[PDB]
RNA sequence: ACCUUACGAGAAAUCAAAGUCUUUGGGUUCUGGGGGGAGUAUGGUCGCAAGGCUGAAACUUAAAGGAAUUGACGGAAGGGCACCACCAGGAGUGGAGCCUGCGGCUUAAUUUGACUCAACACGGGGAAACUCACCAGGUCCAGACACAAUAAGGAUUGACAGAUUGAGAGCUCUUUCUUGAUUUUGUGGGUGGUGGUGCAUGGCCGUUCUUAGUUGGUGGAGUGAUUUGUCUGCUUAAUUGCGAUAACGAACGAGACCUUAACCUACUAAAUAGUGGUGCUAGCAUUUGCUGGUUAUCCACUUCUUAGAGGGACUAUCGGUUUCAAGCCGAUGGAAGUUUGAGGCAAUAACAGGUCUGUGAUGCCCUUAGACGUUCUGGGCCGCACGCGCGCUACACUGACGGAGCCAGCGAGUCUAACCUUGGCCGAGAGGUCUUGGUAAUCUUGUGAAACUCCGUCGUGCUGGGGAUAGAGCAUUGUAAUUAUUGCUCUUCAACGAGGAAUUCCUAGUAAGCGCAAGUCAUCAGCUUGCGUUGAUUACGUCCCUGCCCUUUGUACACACCG
C-alpha cells in the first residue's frame, strides 16, 4: 500500500506537478480505522485559484475488510498552463531594468 | 424488534399442482367404425377442432379460451 | 555575603567551588551500593518513663528515583477578543389562542434517527392511498446456476360457474378442460432486505473555528528532548503590519482571488428593449397647442433597458495626532471612502459528533418462501390527562371596516405532453365553460403584491378589537376526503386589557413592519430559500457577565481532574 502511494506521488512530481497529495483512509490491520497522508511539494487550499489549478479525485476501493477511500490532489504548475492565468493571483514580478552609463556630453546625430 | 409469535390462524393450504391424471384423449372408441367425439369442441375463429369442452353440471367450457359455449337443447 | 563570566565542572538545575577528576594519587575521618519488608523483629546497652543508640533476615518486586522538556489541567496570577458576550438601545420570546417538532401517556400500530452550544418547522420529514420502514390480513417468486429426482402412455401452467374471500386473488376447494419440457421436488449455491452495528468503515456534512492559527530552509542556544524565529509595546477585521530584536528570508491559512450589487449621456449594437418624429386617427381647445390610440407608416436614435469589452477607488487631497512609523480621526472632492457592500472558497491537528433510512458505497451478523423480499386491501404515523422548543394571529383609534388612488423585484411555465393562463360568457362567491398566446426579453405579466395614501362610518365599550371552537349548505383536487384535504357563504363570536423568574437576535438601506416568487406540490403553507417595498432609535466603547485564545506559574497528571 505504501509502495503504491509513495510510487504514485513520486510519479506525479516527476511529471512536472507543483504539488501532489494522496490520502488513504480505512481499516489497516485493526478495527479502528486510520488515515494516511502522503504529500510532496506545496498546495494552496482556498480561493478561486484552487478551482483552476488543483485537480482532485476520490475513489472507493472494495477490500475484504471494508471500503478504502483514496483521495488524490494534484497541483499543476501555473507556468505550463497555456490556457488562462499563468500565475497565482498575488505573484508580482518586477522586471530588472538594464543599466546604462550617463552620457555627460550633448550631441546630435544627423541624417 | 420485540418478538415474533406468528399469531395468525394456521391456513397453510399450498395447492395441488394439477395431479397427474390417467390415460387421456378419450374421443370415443369404435369397434370397426369411425369414432365420433365426446365433449363437443368449438366454432371459433382460431381453434381448429382440436380443443375439447369440459362437461360441467349445466355448462360447457373450452379450456384454452375459458369461455362457456353451452346452448339450449 | 553579592554581581558578572565560564577557564573549568556537571545528568541537568546550577557551582569561584560542586574547578585544578580516564592527561584518573596533597593529608585524613565518616557514610552509601535497586525499591519494599524496615529503622521493623531480635539480642545488647543507656533512660524513672517516653524513648535513644546499635540493627537483620525470610519473602517480595522491574522498576522506585533525579533534573529538565512539550502538553493537559488548577477553587493561581496577568493580558486579549466577540451583539452566537456585555454597554446605550430596538424588536421580541417566556403569558394567551391556534400551527408545528420532541418527550411522556395511550395504542394493534401510534415506524424510526437526532438530546447543551454542535437534538426539538431537523432528516429538505407540508405522511388520505403510494412514499412506508409500523400494525391486521390476503397473493406472488421476481429461489440465478449446477447436480440428482420426476417425467412425452405428460415434468408443469392457466381458468368458466358456485362455496369461499374485503374482493370480478380459482387464493383454496367442487368440477373437468387446456398447456407442453420453459417448469416441479431436494442437495448445494445464490439473490433481495428503509433488518442490526456510524463503536467495523468510505464519502459527505457539522463542530473546535471562520476564530487566527500553523510550518520548513539557513543561522544562533542546548549533550539531548527541544527552543528562538513565532516578541515587551503600538496597530489591525486579521502572527494585519510597524517596531524592538540572534535572527534573516519565505510557505500555508488571513489577504489577494472569483461571483454579485452599485458608476459610465465613453465604445460595440438591438420592433423579443425603448424613446422622439413622420404618416393614419380619436377627444379637447383653438394660435402656432394638450393627451392618447395605431402594427408593416416608414426614417433616424441609444438617454433610460440588456451584456460584451473596458475604464474607475488607491482611503486620492488637505489638516490634526502618534517609535512622527504602521495607522487613526475630521474636512473637500467623488457614483462609491464601515475590508466600497454582500457572499463563494477556506490551514495544521482533531471529535469514537451525525449519517449503514440518499446511494447498484460498504465489512461482518441476521433473514430468505406460513420471508425481515415484492405486491394488494384496511388502519397508523394526526391518537391526549401533561412538560418543553421554533412560529402565526392578536390584545386596538400610531386602529377596524367601506369606497377611491395606486407603485416592485427575484423568478417559473406544455407535444407527443396538457403546464403558465389572457380575453368573452354564466355564477354573490369559490368555481364552470368557449376560444387564444406562450418551449418564452415575444404570452401569462406593468405578475396593477401588501403595507401605504385620500375621503368616509366607528368613538374607549372585551367594542364594528380578536376570530378560536361549533352547525348547516355550495364547489375543487383525487380511485377514494369520514379523525371535517383545501377553497366559498351564513351563523355561533372563546381566551387575550402588553405578559413573572428567565431569555434571544441585532450596528444601516441595517433592525422592524409588509407582501410576492420558488422548493416540496394531483390537492394542501401558519415552513424554508430568495426578492423587492416602507424604513427607526442607539453605539462607534469595554472586559462587568458568558464563552474562546494567549502569557507567567505549580504539578506526584499524560487513556491527560470524568486524572
Ligand atoms: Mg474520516
Ligand atoms: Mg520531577
Ligand atoms: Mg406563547
Ligand atoms: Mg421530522
Ligand atoms: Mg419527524
Ligand atoms: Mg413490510
Ligand atoms: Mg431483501
Ligand atoms: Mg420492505
Ligand atoms: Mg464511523
Ligand atoms: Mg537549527
Ligand atoms: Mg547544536
Ligand atoms: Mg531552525
Ligand atoms: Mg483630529
Ligand atoms: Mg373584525
Ligand atoms: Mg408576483
Ligand atoms: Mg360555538
Ligand atoms: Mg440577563
Ligand atoms: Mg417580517
Ligand atoms: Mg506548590
Ligand atoms: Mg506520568
Ligand atoms: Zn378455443
Amino acid at each position: 500500500i505504501r509502495r503504491a502511494a509513495y510510487g504514485v506521488v513520486r510519479y506525479v512530481m516527476e511529471s512536472g506537478a507543483k504539488g501532489c497529495e494522496v490520502v488513504v483512509s480505512g481499516k489497516l490491520r485493526a478495527a479502528r480505522a486510520k488515515a494516511m497522508k502522503f504529500a510532496d511539494g506545496f498546495l494552496i487550499h482556498s480561493g478561486q485559484p484552487v478551482n483552476d489549478f488543483i485537480d482532485t479525485a476520490t475513489r472507493h476501493v472494495l477490500m475484504r475488510q471494508g471500503v478504502l477511500g483514496i483521495k488524490v490532489k494534484i497541483m499543476r504548475d501555473p507556468a505550463k498552463s497555456r490556457t488562462g492565468p499563468k500565475a497565482l493571483p498575488d505573484a508580482v514580478t518586477i522586471i530588472e531594468p538594464k543599466e546604462e552609463e550617463p552620457i555627460l556630453a550633448p550631441s546630435v546625430k544627423d541624417y | 424488534r420485540k418478538k415474533k409469535v406468528y399469531t395468525t390462524p394456521k391456513k397453510i393450504k399450498h395447492k395441488h399442482k394439477k395431479v397427474k391424471l390417467a390415460v387421456l384423449s378419450y374421443y370415443k372408441v369404435d369397434a370397426e367404425g369411425k369414432v365420433t367425439k365426446l365433449r363437443r369442441e368449438c366454432s371459433n375463429p382460431t381453434c381448429g377442432a382440436g380443443v375439447f369442452l369440459a362437461n360441467h353440471k349445466d355448462r360447457l367450457y373450452c379450456g384454452k379460451c375459458h369461455s362457456v359455449y353451452k346452448v339450449n337443447a
